[PDB]
C-alpha cells in the first residue's frame, strides 16, 4: 500500500547556499499584531497592538497610543522564548514578495520538521490570511476582543 | 543617439525625465550626479549598464524572440553526457540571476586594466575565458588516490554553477575534483548569460584532444589487448564540452558574424567563428588549426611486444567527432548540429576540403573480423557480444584471439583492468566463424569506479604471418529508470502532488536509500528523506506535496543515493498560471 517517507536533517550541502553580499546597516521598526474579534460582525481579524519606533509604545482600548517607555519584559518570556527558539525553524534569504507564498512556505517547512500534523495545515493557512486592520478603522469597527482559533473555524 | 534627457511630464513639485543612453557605452557600475549653477554637485543614485540583444544598433542583437528567451533569459539548461550511442541529459541550474553573481563577475572583470575596450564583446569574452581557465587550473584538485565509498556520494554531486563560481573566487566552499573538469564551459556560459551575451554549451563526442594541429594520433596496445603504460600527449577523449556565443565581428572581414566557439589554450584564450572551422581558413587565427584537428583526425595503432618493437596492425576504422548535439530551442529535445562543423560524408565538398588542407599542410590481410556489441550494459548485469572472422586463402590457418575489457575515465585516462581472455581458433577452406560469448558484472577483477566507461578490445594474430587484426569499442553503464508522475498544469498558491517510482533491477537489496528534491520557484533549497531497504524484486514508490508560488514554466529535480549507486538524478517540468480572479 502507498506509504509515506520519513524526513531527515542533513548539512552536507548547506555551504552551497552561502551568499557573499554585504547586508549593510539599517534601522528597524517593529510592529506587533494579534488575532482579535470585533463585536460588530463576528469574524476574526489581525490587529496591531504596539510599536517600537524609538521607545516602546502601546495602543489603548479607545484607540490612542499611550506613553513611550523603555522595553521591559518578564522572566517567563525569556524562558519560553528560549525553549521554543532551541527547536525553531529558520528560512533565511527567502525570495518572496507576497504573503500567500510566505505562508505556504512556512506551513510546508513546519510539515517537513514535524512541527504540525498534516491535517493542521489548512486551518493555519486559513487563519494567517485574515485581514490586517489598522488604527484608523478601530472607531469604525466598534471595539475588539481577543479570540482563539478552532478546528471547525468558529 | 548620445546621452540626453528630456522632461516628459511637469508638476508643481516633481519632474519626469527620460534619459537616453548611447548604443555603444562602457559597461559597469554607474553613478548619476547633478550640478547647480552655484552649489556643488550632489549624487542622486547608482545603476548598472549591460548589453542587450533587443537593440537594433547593438553589436549583440538577436532577430528571433524565442532564441532570446532560450539563450538569455533561461536559467534551466541541459548538459548531454555519455557515449555517442547513448545520450543522457542532466539538468543544470545556471542561476545567472542570483544576487551576487553579477557583482562577482564585475569584480573579476575589473582586473583587466583595458577599460576603454570594455565597449566591445570580443575583449570581454577573451579576458573572461583566459581568467576562468586560469582559475580552473589553479583551483581544481586531483581526485583522491584512497578508496572511500562512504564519502564518494559527496565528491561527485553538483548543485549548479553558482557554488562553483563562489568557491573559485573565495575558496570557502566544497572544491571540485578531477572527475568533473568539464564544468568550465557551463561556468563560462553562466557568466556570459549574466553579462548579457547569449551563450550555449555544446558537447563533442569522440573528440581527439591533446596534440595541437596535427592530424595523427599515436596509440599503443599490449600483447593481451590492453594498454601498456599510462597517459599520452594526444589521446581520444570520450567527450569534450565547449562554449558558443552569438555576437558579431566588426574587426574581421565580411561573412563571419554569428556563433563563435570559445577555445582556451594551455594563459590566453580566444574565440573563432564556426564557418572558419567548417570551410578551413587556417591562416586567420592560430587556434583554427587546433580546432580543425579536433573534428577530423586519424589514429594509428601500434602493437607492442615483449621485445619492445612497435608494430602496425590492421584495425577497423573508428569515427572521430560525430553526432555533436546541444539543447533544442523552445523544447527539451536534443538537436544535432554536426552539419555546421563538417560536411556530410561521401560528398565532393568534404573531399575537396580534405585535399586542400593536405596540400596546405605539406608545405609546413588474408582475414578480417568484425565485432557486434550491445550499446549499453545493465548495472550488476550481463551482455552478449559476437566476433566473426572471415579468411581468404587456399589453405587452412590457425589464429590466436585475445580480448580485454578495462575501465577508462572520460578523458582517456585508464582506470582499472577488469577482464581478459585468450583462445585459439582454426579456420579451413575459407569458412567464416562467429563466436558469441556472454560477459557478466561478477567476473571483473575489482569494482569499477563511479564515472568510467568500459573499453573492449579484440585482437587476432595470424600464426605464420606477423600482421594482426584489431577492433575496439566503448560501452557505458546504465542505471535503473526513475519515473516521475505529476500533472502538467497547476494554479498559484495551491497544493500539488508528485509521485516518484523506482524499480530494483539489481541482484542485491538496497540499503541507505536517500532521496533529495529541489527546484527553483516550487521549493526552497532542498529537502531530503530516507527510505527502508528495498529487495531486488520489489519496487520503491513515494509521493510528495508542495505549493508553487511563482508563475511560468518551472521544473523540479529529484536525486537518489544508496550503497549500490550514487547521484541518480531525474527532472520533470511544469507550467503554472495565475489564479482565477
Amino acid at each position: 500500500q502507498m506509504e509515506e517517507p520519513a524526513a531527515h536533517d542533513t548539512e552536507a550541502t548547506a555551504t552551497d547556499y552561502h551568499t557573499t553580499s554585504h547586508p549593510g546597516t539599517h534601522k528597524v521598526y517593529v510592529e506587533l499584531q494579534e488575532l482579535v474579534m470585533d463585536e460588530k460582525n463576528q469574524e476574526l481579524r489581525w490587529m496591531e497592538a504596539a510599536r517600537w519606533v524609538q521607545l516602546e509604545e502601546n495602543l489603548g482600548e479607545n484607540g490612542a497610543w499611550g506613553r513611550p517607555h523603555l522595553s521591559h519584559l518578564t522572566f517567563w518570556s525569556l524562558l519560553e522564548l528560549r525553549r521554543v527558539f532551541t527547536k525553531g525553524t529558520v528560512l533565511l534569504d527567502l525570495q518572496e514578495t507576497s504573503l500567500a507564498g510566505v505562508a505556504n512556505q512556512l506551513l510546508d517547512r513546519f510539515i517537513f520538521e514535524d512541527q504540525i500534523r498534516p491535517q493542521d495545515r489548512e486551518e493555519l493557512l486559513r487563519a494567517l490570511l485574515l485581514k490586517h486592520s489598522h488604527a484608523g478603522e478601530l472607531e469604525a469597527l466598534g471595539g475588539v476582543k481577543p479570540a482563539v482559533l478552532t478546528r471547525s473555524g468558529d | 543617439k548620445w546621452w540626453s534627457a528630456v522632461v516628459e511630464e511637469r508638476d508643481a513639485q516633481s519632474w519626469t525625465i527620460s534619459v537616453t543612453t548611447p548604443a555603444d557605452a562602457v559597461i559597469g557600475h554607474y553613478s548619476l550626479l547633478l550640478q547647480v549653477s552655484g552649489r556643488k554637485q550632489l549624487l542622486l543614485g547608482q545603476f548598472t549598464l549591460l548589453f542587450n540583444p533587443w537593440n537594433r544598433e547593438d553589436a549583440v542583437f538577436l532577430k528571433n524572440e524565442a532564441q532570446r528567451m532560450e539563450y538569455l533569459l533561461n536559467q534551466n539548461g541541459l548538459i548531454y553526457l555519455g557515449t555517442a550511442d547513448c545520450i543522457q541529459a542532466e539538468s543544470w541550474d545556471f542561476g545567472q540571476f542570483e544576487g551576487d553573481v553579477i557583482d562577482l563577475s564585475l569584480r573579476l572583470l575589473s582586473k583587466d586594466k583595458q577599460v576603454e575596450k570594455w565597449s566591445q564583446p570580443v575583449h570581454v569574452a577573451r579576458v573572461l575565458g583566459a581568467l576562468l581557465h586560469f582559475l580552473k587550473e589553479q583551483r581544481v584538485l586531483p581526485t583522491p588516490q584512497t578508496q572511500a565509498t562512504q564519502e564518494g556520494a559527496l565528491l561527485n554531486k553538483r548543485r549548479g554553477s553558482v557554488p562553483i563560481l563562489r568557491q573559485w573566487l573565495t575558496g570557502r566552499g566544497r572544491p571540485v575534483y578531477d572527475g568533473q573538469a568539464w564544468v568550465l564551459a557551463a561556468v563560462a556560459c553562466t557568466v556570459l548569460r549574466c553579462l548579457g551575451i547569449p551563450a550555449r554549451v555544446v558537447t563533442t563526442f569522440a573528440s581527439a584532444q591533446g596534440t595541437g594541429g596535427r592530424l595523427l594520433i599515436d596509440e599503443y596496445y599490449n600483447e593481451e589487448g590492453l594498454q601498456n603504460g599510462e597517459g599520452q600527449r594526444g589521446r581520444i577523449w570520450i567527450f569534450q564540452t565547449s562554449t558558443e556565443c552569438w555576437m558579431t565581428r566588426p574587426a574581421l572581414p565580411q561573412g563571419y558574424d554569428g556563433w563563435q566557439i570559445l577555445h582556451p589554450s594551455a594563459g590566453s584564450c580566444d574565440l573563432v567563428p564556426v564557418r572558419a572551422v567548417k570551410e578551413g581558413t587556417l591562416g586567420l587565427t592560430p587556434a583554427v588549426s587546433d580546432l580543425f584537428a579536433a573534428i577530423n583526425a586519424s589514429c594509428v595503432v601500434w602493437k607492442c611486444c615483449e621485445d619492445g618493437t612497435l608494430e602496425l596492425t590492421d584495425s577497423n576504422t573508428k569515427y572521430v567527432g560525430n553526432n555533436i548535439s546541444t539543447k533544442g530551442v523552445g523544447s527539451d529535445r536534443c538537436e544535432d548540429i554536426t552539419q555546421n562543423y563538417k560536411y556530410p560524408e561521401g560528398s565532393l565538398q568534404e573531399k575537396e576540403v580534405l585535399e586542400r588542407v593536405e596540400k596546405e599542410k605539406m608545405e609546413r590481410s588474408p582475414l578480417y573480423l568484425l565485432l557486434k556489441a550491445p550499446s549499453s550494459l545493465p548495472l550488476r548485469g550481463d551482455a552478449q557480444i559476437s566476433v566473426t572472422l572471415v579468411n581468404h586463402s587456399e589453405q587452412e590457418k590457425a589464429v590466436q584471439l585475445a580480448i580485454g575489457v578495462q575501465a577508462v575515465h572520460y578523458n582517456g585516462v585508464l582506470a582499472a583492468k577488469l577482464w581478459r581472455k585468450k583462445l585459439h581458433l582454426t579456420l579451413s577452406a575459407n569458412l567464416e566463424k562467429i563466436i558469441t560469448i556472454g560477459l557478466f558484472f561478477s567476473n571483473f577483477e575489482r569494482n569499477p569506479p563511479e564515472n568510467t566507461f568500459l573499453r573492449l578490445t579484440a585482437m587476432a594474430t595470424h600464426s605464420e604471418s606477423n600482421l594482426s587484426c584489431f577492433a575496439q569499442e566503448d560501452i557505458a553503464i546504465c542505471r535503473p529508470h526513475l519515473a516521475i508522475k505529476m500533472p502538467e498544469k497547476a494554479e498559484q498558491y495551491q497544493p500539488l502532488t508528485a509521485s516518484v517510482s523506482l524499480q530494483n533491477s539489481l541482484d542485491a537489496p538496497m540499503e541507505d536509500c536517500v532521496i533529495s528534491i529541489l527546484g527553483r520557484g516550487l521549493i526552497h533549497r532542498e529537502r531530503s528523506y530516507r527510505f527502508r531497504s528495498v529487495w531486488p524484486e520489489n519496487t520503491m514508490c513515494a509521493k510528495f506535496q508542495f505549493t508553487p508560488t511563482h508563475v511560468g514554466l518551472q521544473r523540479l529535480t529529484v536525486e537518489v543515493d544508496c550503497n549500490m549507486f550514487q547521484n541518480l538524478t531525474n527532472y520533470k517540468s511544469v507550467t503554472v498560471v495565475a489564479p482565477e480572479l
